[PDB]
């Protein structure tokens, strides 16, 4: 059961690198470009502005359920691992909660790439089975009248969160609402919190 | 493929990582991070080599011990990899000779994997399905806790995409199918040993069939 000899995997890694850029296959500035994206642009800043317009206009949110992707391309926020996107409300009796069981799924233009945690064998064995226990060990309690229903992001359907909005915000502004809603929020673990 | 990549369900692991709203750190925490998923879409959008579910099968065809101690993102350099020397790309031994030591990839596939199934059926919101009761050597984008379980459709998409099972071992006969939302009750898939209420998985119509 022992592991396999390997090389440090930088060294590994740059390795496929330096053995696909040395035949000419990727073009310059190509894996650069891509840090930018993944580090600059593809952001849960996007999905919480998207919940924010939700929260804040009828219109926006009955869109955003009906048609996530439509809603989605109106602030330009369609790309890789988000090109169908399904927005899903939490209510007074069901919280939403998402998952890729199977590796790591993930609308990454909105809710940006996954964390650590969401990648984890820990998450990905668990809340699908125990998600109230998952959700509480991680902060967040559940009260027991709330149905928690669980999307496992097995095909191409990109998910998002669209929490309930708490109580306290009464007339809060689009940007004071974003401020509020966590990449946690937007992946489902987290129920976005007004300070004292 | 019935692998350990199919955690769902499985017993025993500790806590996750994490505690609401901490901080993560930056985006990639080592500075050759971002290189699994630049060069995949190089290998699907500039080569052309491969799709994407190609990514996510050879990632299942990780020696399963390996999988299972190996990080996120050094999972996808070796499956990135082991395409590569697959397709004809590259070689094992420049690839070792480049890192300066092994560099052990997925193991070959012993699947060739399934065309988009003839017989399928369109489903409608409101309607009671049944996961078909198979065994599907090669990739599946179905975890075992559905298989053979019943549940009710959410939504049906209004886009089409390439049979998993089929485009994921590059074959030509993937064609298109809608996937459907469905909802299945925690106790269909887990009996009483559950905490959760319901489990939406996104399924493929090949996947599907009507319930009774
Ligand atoms: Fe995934
Ligand atoms: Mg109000
Ligand atoms: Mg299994
Ligand atoms: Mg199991």
């Amino acid at each position: 059961n022992a592991a396999p000899a390997q090389a440090p995997v930088s060294d590994r890694a740059w390795a496929l690198f330096r053995a696909l850029d040395g035949k000419g296959l990727v073009p310059d500035g190509y894996v650069e470009g891509w840090k930018k994206t993944f580090e600059e642009d593809f952001s849960p800043r996007r999905g919480a502005e998207l919940v924010a317009r939700a929260w804040t206009d009828p219109e926006f949110r009955q869109l955003l359920l009906t048609d996530g992707t439509a809603a989605v391309a109106q602030y330009g926020y369609l790309g890789p691992q988000g090109e169908y996107i399904v927005a899903v409300e939490d209510t007074p009796t069901l919280k939403n909660v998402i998952v890729c069981s199977l590796c790591s799924c993930t609308a990454w233009p909105i809710l940006g790439l996954p964390p650590t945690w969401y990648k984890s064998f820990e998450y990905r064995a668990r809340v699908v089975r125990e998600p109230r226990k998952v959700l509480s060990e991680m902060g967040t309690e559940i009260a027991s009248d709330i149905e928690i229903r669980v999307y496992d992001t097995t095909a191409e359907t990109r998910y998002m969160v669209l929490p309930q909005r708490p109580a306290g915000t009464e007339g809060w502004s689009q940007e004071q609402l974003q401020e509020i809603v966590t990449k946690d929020c937007l992946i489902g673990v987290a129920i976005p919190q007004v300070p004292t | 493929m019935d692998g350990v990549h199919d955690l769902a369900g499985v017993q025993g692991f500790g806590k996750v990582p994490h505690t609401v709203n901490a901080d993560i750190g930056p985006t990639f925490h080592a500075e050759w991070e971002h290189l699994p998923y630049s060069l995949m879409f190089a290998g699907v959008a500039e080569l052309g080599a491969f799709s994407v579910d190609e990514v996510k099968y050879v990632v299942e065809r990780m020696e399963p011990r390996h999988y299972m101690m190996t990080p996120y993102y050094e999972r996808y350099v070796i499956g990135v990899a082991t395409l590569m020397v697959e397709k004809g790309i590259l070689t094992q031994d420049e690839l070792e000779s480049l890192a300066g030591g092994p560099f052990p990839l997925s193991r070959p596939s012993e699947s060739e994997g399934r065309p988009a199934p003839v017989e399928t059926t369109t489903f409608e919101v409101g309607q009671r399905v049944r996961v078909r009761d198979e065994y599907v050597p090669g990739h599946i984008r179905m975890p075992a806790y559905c298989r053979g379980r019943v549940g009710t459709i959410s939504h049906r998409t209004t886009e089409k995409w390439p049979f998993p099972d089929a485009i994921g071992h590059g074959r030509n006969d993937a064609g298109e199918e809608p996937t459907y939302h469905v909802k299945f009750a925690a106790e269909e898939l887990f009996g009483s040993d559950t905490d959760g209420g319901s489990v939406v998985v996104d399924l493929f119509e090949g996947y599907l069939e009507p319930a009774a």
